[PDB]
């Protein structure tokens, strides 16, 4: 193929000068003379036959003049059912110590998004079992979900709840893309998936393919690992007809990694130091996640919000690429209520009476309204106290605290959708205003609530 | 390594390359020789064909340096100037070599001891008094010095002379005297 | 021939530095070798900065670039109605080519001062809160500004759907041709929006220009001007047009990226210096022409997405200072049951009262005054203000994709402001509202007919309205 | 910090609203303890307004400083190329 | 324009020495030497100047090498000769380092003689991947009640100590180091924890005081101290955490358990920012380079717990972060908060309220949680945690809650009791049995009768009594790790007796 030479190595950016055969942008180049495979992704053409590249692993030991070979195509990962149950890094090498991934097909991680005429309108709600999510902002099959939250609100554990419930209750070859997250948590998730039967090391009937580029990787790797996960899911949709799940945890690192590359790429910085090309690059990524007429890819994305801002360029840009966002708030997490889903910040596009029904829609709007009025009344109770206010107002405050408690869900619970709306109606109408406020904390449906009330009353 | 700096110091890439060339020639005493050499090189380049051959940013550096090494082996150029053009092709500063040439010229222009005088008048200058002013301007110099006198005319200065010796400057024109007298009667 | 043909010298993340093209004009459309087109934004002494209407993986150093000779232009005309095009006018709905016979530049100058006349005729949104408290006229630029998921696109789509009753009638000067520019949207969202509009038979008079999130930054920067020229066609040909930009924040982001990669000096939040210019010269093309120029108009409804309700950000500041008002949408009002979540204390319409119909003027004056005093007070007189305000704000709520005719809005607001709902307590009004509409729709077509034909509530119609409302309030649960 | 000042400002604003409402209802019911309540809530409302004025000054100062700091970041980043 | 386009290079190049293994300094200033030549040098390779100074080839540029100097640049002039050594940085590791105070390159600076280790290890080695690890299971005992109870740390975790200046972060790290004396003095080898303290950009007097505090606590014979003080070159303060991490990775890879404290990482980020700005790399947010997250992430990801098929060792990290005016929304606090497994956030308001160690439990967290706790501490800490959460949620209305429900009053009373319970003095780390005894005496209800101001006196008296008279119960709680029903009844008996006889 085409052979160039390294001319400059600055941090994680490598300049390569090709005599003949200049490689197009986004091509992958292999560095010769190294024990481990070091791939460089082309980013810029700088003239005089010189290209700028982002390294996929650490760049120590590189020499000015080291030969570099051109692959002639973007980073090509192995795709197929043989990737199920395995762990591959950003470039498609196995990192599970089980041998090579013997697939029949290779796919480039840089591909165009589906067209306009390939778009689907079908929106069928996927019930997950959680009262807060399935009640206020329930998930839809084929749409992108998104799970915003700061550091320590419960995004990982929420995505693990979702992995358990959904990925086991599903038959469509899920994919998990670990975009720059802790290696300890990745090992934990791998082992508890193995011992949960979702991954079978023997007689492979596995149903989840794992992609991992963790935190100690260079920024280019953490920027392209989400594309690797996308490519696997795109195979399982396009050339398999399946309805795929794609758990991307965590997506902000993707954006974050983008920032960390742009600095050295010779580009003027944008707001918050993010790159000038944040929105459109995250867009080229997120538009490949969609339901076409060939298959669907419903994506559960955990999204890191720096300093719980939600106005930072990365979360604010992601928000528009989602169909049912549920934001995990820190102020609710310090209350001990779990999951920490923010009821007044989680939006769903299928929460309309044409899809979920008038009963579910009315319960959702009533719960959100009573919580908003509760926050409003918290002003007057913080000044004077509840013992100095109206009658139905403190009754509403009590009902709202009961709802705040019943939004929690731990033994683990499984609360069906109709049972969920039933319980929340029974609390909203006031059918159980005699039961104490902490009987609804960490329980399932209304039955376990009234039962824990009975027990707590029997002792105290 | 010790470097021989010329009496005049020129700046830019042009000045840096010409200073390198001068300090290389001064260690072997081939200054006017390489002056002849770069004169020939500049007149070689100023022809349109080879100029567009070296001005093209699409020709790859090996191809253009190949043509340059061929044409410099054609004219049996000294290794010094061949190395200089090789460095201008290596660093990609080749299209600017003309300036370097000019630069070197000005450098050696103070090696032989010439000073440029520029005489502006309101009228196209006569012959007798022009030679007279040449003789007058020669008296402001040390020995071993030469006058590069180039008298162009400005018919707007309303009279007198404006003489520029190096950067020394004498404004004997009449428009400035008119402006000064107006300023005096005004303040 | 290095004067009508250049050769790509550099390429990086959307920007092509092209050497040659000595005779190219500033902001001219050039054609690369692989088929992708570009715009010559920077003319520098040694090269041309070209922004590419496509991807960079297809062009590399050394490619050839040919010259077109004309500034960027778009096919305009009737043939675009019902068609979904991209930022260049190419059909992306798979229904074949556009049969357009006229092309028009995208960066034209807005009409001057003499060609205009005062904004006098109403643009009916079919939304009670808008049509009553923030009226919009034909020729106005009304901003729709709010946080994420607050109901902006729903307001735009309700307007587009409401225009259907006028586009099926008889009077040509009451018809409105709608255009929806989608900048930075999801392709799925645009497909579902086109479905929503096709179900309600609202595509036969709508143009959809789509620059989705997977499109190049030049296309997202260009789409608003393409749509604006498509609307200027109808404006200049005596027709009336409406254009929604959803939204301008994403066009500003695309332009910021383009200019930052063209090495143009950044300013506040890395925006270029002319980012105000970028929007002003866009929103000034929405005008109302006097009858000496055809009498047409072009109404603009730009959308703006604020972060945490910050309207003093750079781009919200610009577009607020450019437009003739704004409609604030709030999440805190979104969840309190107020839907559409229009914050009325902040929503403005400078040329609105001159646009309202006489009947809606009558009822909305009182409604606005009462809501104002209630918001100001929000015993035996003040809780009267509270009660009236609560009943009115319960009367303002409305459902999605169901815009009301103007006479129905006047009937509902009239039932509300005369005091007929002082009997019913808050959580009842909505009920009554729905039921009441059916009543005045079924047996009382003559009253709504005369209100629509006369445009006002004559005293005969006033008495008929009050007797209708008391007869319905008497026999209502 | 901008968000801290914004949160505290909203706090004191709702407090001032509550105290002026209490002044209203106390002046209404007073028509010897209702008088004390009315004057005390008047004092509370005017004191809250003073604190709101000072915090608004500090907020404007901080948001100007924030704009300056981010612009200087962008400028120094552009000048290194 | 052009760094190597100097007139000297140009003239001797057109005119006509090994420029592959040797270079010449073109420019030296502010500790950044540009070197022409060295065409064979590798990125991040360590080179040797003529004056004996070392450097690290950080910027491989087309025509020169930007080398960061490991010392004072007054000994480097233009034209100096720079040689290759062919190797990346490496530090001596082994058991021979315990009790020694070294610098960022493994050279002894305590004058006790040269290091006598046998093995060396690179400083830029990669972290263990997904497979060699296993879940964090073993408790790392800090001896601080608030940490060991509410923010438990396990072996292989990375717990961030974040706070403003002078809030008690170094004191927490030093109490943690001192605590391991009870385990390193025993014979059970799988509870011993070898400590490493990396001091980054501090005074030499501070590190001297710290070494004296560790020696007076007999905690130096198992501690290594890596010292890159304020006067040291920015490369050395940049490189000290990686030297410490390699010294601890020796213990991790060989079946032993190590703890490492980066005190602190803000100054390491500052040194890296200086080196990057002087190397003309494009600044980012707060002038920090674009790859500073990569810096701290690549450092902190090397703290891992290995599975039994890889020795079974572990390395625990306790990075320290100093925030400016409580602003955790800054760049480096955000990065290190997103990298680590939880944070022990220290307040200043809480510090001066008598609550010290000033741990903000509402903002602190530990992602490992009770998985890193013994069963006894778990049994007491679950109820303590929920109790304090309710108290803090209802404490927005204290000082007036006596005019309300009995529920709110009791929440506030139990919460004030428990917060008085968690106070602890400096340099006195408690064994876990005694911590569980105190928390038992606190949470089961044996403090509702004592007004909050005497809870400290009760704590001291009760511990004196239970260490004097109840050594068998403490010993069986140590052996069992849990409160057995017999031990439960004995604890209840003891606390009832004491509160009866208490004044
Ligand atoms: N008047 C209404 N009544 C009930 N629901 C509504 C109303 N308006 C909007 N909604 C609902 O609120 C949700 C979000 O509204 P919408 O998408 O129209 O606003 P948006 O600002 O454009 O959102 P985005 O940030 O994605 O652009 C929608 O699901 C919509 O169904
Ligand atoms: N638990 C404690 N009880 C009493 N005093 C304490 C406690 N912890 C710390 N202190 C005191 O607070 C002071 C500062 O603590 P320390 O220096 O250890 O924290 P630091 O965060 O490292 O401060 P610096 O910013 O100077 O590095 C010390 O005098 C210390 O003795
Ligand atoms: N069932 C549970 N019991 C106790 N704590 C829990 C439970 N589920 C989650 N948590 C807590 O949730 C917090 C958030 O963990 P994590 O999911 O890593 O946060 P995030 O992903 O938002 O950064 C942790 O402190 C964890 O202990
Ligand atoms: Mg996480
Ligand atoms: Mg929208
Ligand atoms: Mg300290």
């Amino acid at each position: 193929a085409a052979t160039g030479r390294i001319v400059a190595v600055i941090g994680a950016v490598v300049d390569v000068q090709f005599d003949e055969g200049l490689p197009p942008i986004l091509n992958a180049l292999e560095v010769q003379g190294r024990e481990t495979r070091l791939v460089l992704e082309v980013a810029q053409h700088l003239g005089e036959s010189t290209v700028r590249t982002i390294a996929m692993d650490g760049t120590e030991g590189l020499v000015r003049g080291q030969k570099v070979l051109d692959s002639g195509a973007p980073i090509k990962i192995p795709v197929g059912p043989e990737t199920l149950g395995r762990i591959m890094n950003v470039i498609g090498e196995p990192i599970d110590e089980r041998g090579p991934i013997k697939t029949k097909q290779f796919a480039p991680i840089h591909a165009e998004a589906p067209e306009f005429m390939e778009m689907s309108v079908e929106q069928e709600i996927l019930v997950t079992g959680i009262k807060v999510v399935d009640l206020l902002a329930p998930y839809a099959k084929g749409g992108k979900i998104g799970l915003f939250g700061g550091a320590g609100v419960g995004k990982t554990v929420l995505i693990m709840e979702l992995i358990n419930n959904v990925a086991k209750a599903h038959g469509g070859y899920s994919v998990f893309a670990g975009v720059g997250e802790r290696t300890r948590e990745g090992n934990d998730l791998y082992h508890e998936m193995i011992e949960s039967g979702v991954i079978n090391l023997k007689d492979a009937t596995s149903k989840v393919a794992l992609v991992y580029g963790q935190m100690n990787e260079p920024p280019g790797a953490r920027a392209r690992v989400a594309l690797t996960g996308l490519t696997v899911a795109e195979y399982f949709r396009d050339q398999e007809g399946q309805d795929v799940l794609l758990f991307i945890d965590n997506i902000f690192r993707f954006t974050q990694a983008g920032s960390e590359v742009s600095a050295l790429l010779g580009r003027i910085p944008s707001a918050v130091g993010y790159q000038p090309t944040l929105a459109t690059d995250m867009g080229t990524m997120q538009e490949r996640i969609t339901t076409t007429k060939k298959g669907s890819i419903t994506s559960v994305q955990a999204i890191y919000v720096p300093a719980d801002d939600l106005t930072d360029p990365a979360p604010a840009t992601t928000f528009a690429h989602l169909d049912a966002t549920t934001v995990l708030s820190r102020a609710i997490a310090e209350l001990g209520i779990y999951p920490a889903v923010d009821p007044l910040d989680s939006t769903s596009r299928i929460m309309d009476p044409n899809i979920v029904g008038s009963e579910h829609y009315d319960v959702a709007r009533g719960v959100q309204k009573i919580l908003q009025d509760y926050k409003s009344l918290q002003d007057i109770i913080a000044i004077l106290g509840m013992d100095e206010l109206s009658e139905e107002d403190k009754l509403t405050v009590s009902r709202a605290r009961k709802i705040q408690r019943f939004l929690s869900q731990p033994m683990g619970k499984l609360v069906p959708l109709k049972e969920t709306i039933k319980g929340f109606q029974q609390i909203l109408a006031g059918e159980y205003d005699h039961l104490p406020e902490q009987a609804f904390y960490m329980v399932g449906p209304i039955e376990e609530a009234v039962a824990k009330a009975d027990k707590l009353a029997e002792e105290h | 390594a010790k470097l021989v700096r010329p009496p005049v110091q020129v700046y830019g890439i042009e000045g840096r390359y010409a200073t390198a060339l001068y300090s290389a020639a001064s260690k072997q005493n081939k200054l006017e020789q390489v002056e002849k050499e770069l004169l020939r090189v500049a007149q070689i380049l100023k022809e349109p064909k080879v100029a567009a051959s070296v001005l093209n940013p699409y020709v790859k550096r090996s191809i253009k340096v190949k043509s340059l090494n061929d044409i410099t082996a054609k004219e049996r150029f000294s290794p010094l100037t061949t190395n200089l053009i090789n460095l201008l092709a290596e660093n990609g500063r080749l299209s600017n070599t003309q300036g370097v040439v000019s630069a070197f010229s000005t450098m050696m222009s103070v090696h032989r001891g010439e000073v440029p005088c520029t005489v502006t008048s309101a009228s196209p200058l006569e012959e007798a008094t022009l030679s007279e002013l040449k003789t007058v301007l020669k008296s402001f110099l040390s020995q071993g010095q030469v006058l590069k006198l180039e008298a162009k005319t400005d018919p707007s200065i309303l009279g007198g002379m404006i003489v520029r010796i190096g950067e020394k400057y004498v404004d004997m024109s009449v428009k400035t005297k008119i402006q000064k007298l107006g300023r005096a009667m005004r303040e | 021939d290095l004067e009508e043909t250049g050769r790509v010298l550099s390429i990086g993340d959307g920007i092509a530095r092209v050497h040659g093209l000595r005779n190219v004009q500033a902001e001219e459309m050039v054609e690369f070798s692989s088929g992708l087109k570009g715009m010559s934004l920077n003319l520098e002494p040694d090269n041309v900065g070209v922004v590419v209407f496509g991807n960079d993986k297809l062009i590399k150093e050394g490619d050839i670039v040919k010259r077109t000779g004309a500034i960027v232009d778009v096919p305009v005309g009737e043939e675009l109605l019902g068609r979904v095009v991209d930022a260049l006018g190419n059909a992306i709905d798979g229904k074949g080519p556009i049969g357009s016979k006229t092309r028009r530049r995208v960066g034209l100058k807005a009409p001057g001062i003499i060609p205009r006349i005062s904004v006098r005729e109403p643009m009916q949104t079919g939304i009670k809160a808008v049509d009553s408290l923030v009226p919009i006229g034909r020729g106005q630029r009304e901003l729709i500004i709010g946080d994420r998921q607050t109901g902006k696109t729903s307001i735009a789509i309700d307007t587009i759907i409401n225009q259907k009753r006028f586009n099926d009638g008889s009077d040509e000067k009451k018809k409105l041709y709608c255009i929806y520019v989608a900048i930075g949207q999801k392709r799925s969202t645009v497909a579902q929006l086109v479905k929503r509009l096709t179900d309600a038979d609202a595509m036969k008079y709508t143009i959809v220009v789509s620059a989705t999130a997977s499109d190049a930054a030049p296309l997202q920067y260009l789409a608003p001007y393409s749509g604006c020229s498509m609307g200027e066609y109808f404006r200049d040909n005596g027709k009336h047009a409406l254009i929604i930009y959803d939204d301008l924040s994403k066009q500003a982001v695309a332009y910021r990226q383009m200019s930052l990669l063209l090495r143009r000096p950044p300013g506040r939040e890395a925006y270029p210096g002319d980012v105000f210019y970028l929007h002003s010269r866009l929103l000034e093309r929405a005008a109302k022409m006097n009858d000496a120029f055809g009498g047409g108009s072009l109404t603009a409804l730009p959308v703006i997405e604020t972060q945490a309700g910050d309207v003093s950000a750079y781009i919200p500041t610009n577009v607020i200072s450019i437009t003739d008002g704004q409609i604030f949408l709030e999440t805190e009002l979104f969840y309190k049951g107020i839907r559409p979540a229009i914050n009325v204390g902040l929503s403005v319409s400078r040329v609105g009262s001159a646009a309202q119909t006489r009947a809606m003027k009558q009822v909305a004056g009182t409604m606005k005054l009462e809501l104002a005093q209630y918001r100001e007070v929000a015993d035996a007189a003040t809780q009267q203000l509270l009660s009236r305000g609560v009943r009115l704000t319960e009367l303002l709520k409305q459902g999605q994709y169901s815009p009301m005719a103007i006479e129905e809005q006047v009937a509902v607001i009239y039932a509300g402001v005369r005091g007929y709902l002082d009997k019913l307590e808050p959580s009842k009004i909505t009920k009554f509202e729905n039921a009441f509409l059916s009543h005045v729709v079924s047996q009382h077509q003559a009253l709504l007919g005369t209100i629509r034909a006369d445009g006002k509530i004559s005293e005969q119609s006033d008495a008929k309205l009050k007797e209708i409302v008391t007869n319905f309030l008497a026999g209502f649960e | 910090t901008l968000k801290d000042i914004t949160r505290r400002l909203k706090s004191i604003k709702n407090i001032q609203k509550i105290t002026k409402s209490m002044k209203m209802v106390a002046a209404a019911k007073y028509a010897s303890e209702q008088s004390a309540r009315m004057t005390a809530m008047d004092n509370a409302s005017k004191n809250a307004s003073e604190m709101i004025d000072k915090l608004t000054l500090t907020f404007n100062r901080t948001r100007q400083a924030v704009i300056t700091k981010e612009l200087i970041e962008i400028i120094s980043g552009a000048a290194a190329l």
